[PDB]
């Protein structure tokens, strides 16, 4: 080899050092969102118990039996609220992945004739505690978790049934 | 998690007049309680008048007071205002403001049920 070859390998080393990285932030966001998924799943038992014993979805954390929304917090989750039987988990606004900062995911259940189907995904809103249908929460701000940061099993749409 | 409710604004008023009752809540999570205005008249049991939810976008009023009473909430001042218009002689009572722990600031449901804390009450009479 010669000096040109050494310069070429130095340039190749520089290329490798300055190589672009994949969307590892998306995978880290999924890992952190798993914590909110678990926190929301924790309240499923209470929500289902209230719905079965009263015939209507729990309006909020009070008669759902779960703790206060601000008190259900984890390392990356700042709140877990209940709205008409829909459990919405909102992540923290700091010390978390930038892609899921102060973003919300949802867990809602539809009562079937033989079972109760639980759906996890983007935020949804149930208008009435007795309603059997859900719809997207609202536009507002960027409070919706992108499907890139949700597991493929946690991307259920509002219209899904 | 004790909550203190103070009612103010009650007093004498003429029939067909306007009144405003302010219920101020001081506590750890006063903005987490649905605020329910009940009334009690001499010779009858306590009955609910108007409930406002934690989110403030869901308000329910009694049938006898629907269309005349308006309930609003201010979390910055931590006070709930009940405005009565076209007061009737049947409204002579004592009004209590009570807080129901909803466990969620964004709660859209509130009703006359087991209230965690109660207010002293203000005598609102019209003659
Ligand atoms: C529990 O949530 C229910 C949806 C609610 N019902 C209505 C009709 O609002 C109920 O009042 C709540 N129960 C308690 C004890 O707060
Ligand atoms: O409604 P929730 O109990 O989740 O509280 C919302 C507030 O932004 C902090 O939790």
């Amino acid at each position: 080899f010669t000096l040109i070859e050494l310069m070429i390998v130095i340039a190749i080393v520089g290329i490798l050092a300055a190589v672009a990285l994949p969307a590892y932030q998306d995978y880290t966001a999924r890992a952190q969102v798993s914590e909110a998924i678990l926190l929301a799943e924790g309240q499923k038992s209470a929500v289902t118990e209230y719905y079965l014993n009263h015939g209507e979805w729990p309006g909020d954390n009070s008669s759902a039996g779960v703790a206060t929304s601000a008190d259900i917090k984890g390392k990356y989750v700042q709140s877990v609220t209940v709205a008409n039987g829909v459990i919405t988990a909102q992540m923290a606004s700091s010390n978390v992945n930038n892609e899921i900062k102060s973003k919300k995911l949802s867990l809602w259940a539809k009562r079937q004739n033989g079972s109760v189907k639980w759906f996890c995904g983007q935020p949804v809103t149930r208008t009435t505690a007795t309603a059997t249908d859900v719809a997207a929460a609202n536009g507002k701000t960027d409070d919706k978790i992108n499907t890139k940061h949700l597991p493929s099993t946690c991307r259920d749409d509002s219209s899904a049934s | 998690a004790q909550l203190q409710l103070v009612e103010s604004g009650g007093g004498l008023v003429q029939p067909g007049g306007s009144l405003r009752l302010s219920c101020a809540s001081s506590g750890f999570r006063s903005d987490y309680y649905a605020i329910v205005w009940f009334r009690q008249a001499p010779g009858k049991e306590r009955e609910g008048v108007s409930c406002i939810s934690t989110s403030g976008k869901t308000t329910i009023y009694a049938d006898s007071v629907k269309g005349r009473f308006t309930i609003s909430r201010d979390n910055a001042k931590n006070t709930v205002y009940l405005q009565m218009n076209s007061l009737k002689p049947e409204d002579t009572a004592v009004y209590y403001c009570a807080a129901d722990f909803r466990g969620s600031r964004l709660s859209d449901v509130c009703s006359y049920s087991s209230m965690d804390y109660w207010g002293k009450g203000t005598l609102a009479t019209v003659s």
